[PDB]
């Protein structure tokens, strides 16, 4: 089945270049009649179209980037390439690689089927932070009933994102991973909860994995019920 | 120049009944008009293109219809899996998308579960306080947190953030987090947090003394 | 804006035009 997976830096400062790459996968990008392109989502505004190309070199242009947007494509490792040109805040944002399907025949095809997931862009004059992670611990004030809540709290890290997982995977049920806040000091901060049957809280072992991708940062801290006097 | 508007911005859907989304051109676009669905933290995914035509691989209770100016896209039997923002998009010229509709669903009320959590000791070594507070898997989204210090009530310090509906039982989560500085988090000794809403009878305090 | 533009590609490849007669009128074949 066919899939395409973006990667590229999480953080490029102003005035500079910004280069991405699509890796398509369960097809071929040569021979094929399909254009291959970019589409972008600021935060909190709409999917802008960036610049397509096709096998051929013929490459298909959003007027309003065509100044700023240089694309290119790989054949041989099945891949082509997004670079902007002098970034700036207005180009934060996720960036989505997708196959896109022009046609001018009888029935029109200008659309984008399928799409990869998405990578974060952010244009900061900053350099990045790794996150401090702190353990959310379990006590008589977070059970009710049979349950009990436990988590991490990933803070003061820059830029977004980090991903959280429990137990290197295994614990997916139940868990809430809450959507990163500003905080004062212009930095992002972050908190994991699962919630999980109390019986089991001094026997299963509850691990948070943290991974901070923009600075290589990866974290693994116990949680544990806080010493209890 | 052409225009995408879609309405309404936001719709709440009972599980199982039709939600119909509509999408509006400055000029005409023929048919030149396909829409997606976007899961949040997933791929948009092509749903009709045509503005009649179901891609492969989508249920039947998805349908587009309109043509010109006015579209709209509907889904009959809507379930709880199907919480997502729909982009209109049309290609008369080249993409162009619309702002988008959040398609929310509705269940009973649902009230939350409280927890607080003290600071870790390995924060306090760093000189700030977080106190966090969890709502766990209420409805709806609007929900009073107000926090207390030695039944002082606070202002400015605190913060919020709310999952996304859950895509199975249609809750929410939120969690706020009290952020003090390690020197008055000692001046003080009881942390309590006061949650109001629907599901609720009267408010409800959880609250925890300094070290037990 | 709208009927095709083709200014917005550098050019366009006779490969997606089918039997359009105006896409056949810029188009390059390669």
């Amino acid at each position: 089945q066919l899939q395409l997976q973006e990667s590229g830096p999480g953080l490029v400062k102003p005035s500079e270049t910004l280069s991405l790459t699509c890796t398509v996968s369960g097809g071929s990008i040569s021979s094929s009649n399909y254009y291959w392109g970019w589409i972008r989502q600021p935060p909190g505004k709409g999917l802008e179209w960036i610049a397509s190309i096709h096998d051929s070199g013929s490459i298909y242009y959003n007027p309003s980037l065509r100044s700023r947007v240089t694309i290119s494509v790989d054949t041989s490792k099945n891949q082509f390439s997004l670079k902007l040109s002098s970034v700036t805040a207005a180009d934060t944002a996720v960036y989505y690689c997708a196959r896109h399907l022009v046609w001018f025949g009888e029935l029109r095809n200008n659309w984008f089927d399928p799409w990869g997931q998405g990578t974060l862009v952010t244009v900061a004059s900053a350099s990045t932070k790794g996150p401090s992670v702190f353990p959310l611990a379990p006590s008589s004030k977070s059970t009710s009933g049979g349950t009990a809540a436990l988590g991490c709290l990933v803070k003061d890290y820059f830029p977004e994102p980090v991903t959280v997982s429990w137990n290197s995977g295994a614990l997916t049920s139940g868990v809430h991973t809450f959507p990163a806040v500003l905080q004062s000091s212009g930095l992002y901060s972050l908190s994991s909860v699962v919630t999980v049957p109390s019986s089991s809280l001094g026997t299963q072992t509850y691990i948070c994995n943290v991974n901070h991708k923009p600075s290589n940062t990866k974290v693994d801290k116990k949680v544990e019920p806080k010493s209890c006097d | 120049e052409i225009v995408m508007t879609q309405s309404p911005a936001t719709l709440s859907v009972s599980p199982g009944e039709r939600a119909t989304l509509s999408c509006r051109a400055s000029q005409s676009v023929n048919s030149n008009l396909a829409w997606y669905q976007h899961k949040p933290g997933q791929a948009p995914r092509l749903l009709i293109y045509g503005a009649s035509t179901r891609a492969t691989g989508i249920p039947a209770r998805f349908s587009g219809s309109g043509s010109g100016t006015d579209f709209t896209l509907t889904i009959s039997s809507l379930q709880s899996e199907d919480f997502a923002v729909y982009y209109c998009q049309q290609y008369n010229n080249w993409p162009l998308f619309g702002p988008g509709t959040k398609v929310d669903l509705k269940r009973t009320v649902a009230a939350p579960s409280v927890f607080i959590f003290p600071p870790s000791d390995e924060q306090l070594k760093s000189g700030t306080a977080s106190v966090v507070c969890l709502l766990n898997n209420f409805y709806p989204r609007e929900a009073k947190v107000q926090w207390k210090v030695d039944n002082a009530l606070q202002s400015g310090n605190s913060q919020e953030s709310v999952t996304e509906q859950d895509s199975k039982d249609s809750t929410y989560s939120l969690s706020s987090t009290l952020t003090l500085s390690k020197a008055d988090y000692e001046k003080h000794k009881v942390y309590a947090c006061e949650v109001t809403h629907q599901g609720l009878s009267s408010p409800v305090t959880k609250s925890f003394n300094r070290g037990e | 804006n709208n009927d095709f533009h083709f200014e917005v590609f550098n050019f366009v490849p006779c490969s997606i035009c089918q039997n359009n007669p105006t896409c056949w009128a810029i188009c390059k074949r390669i």
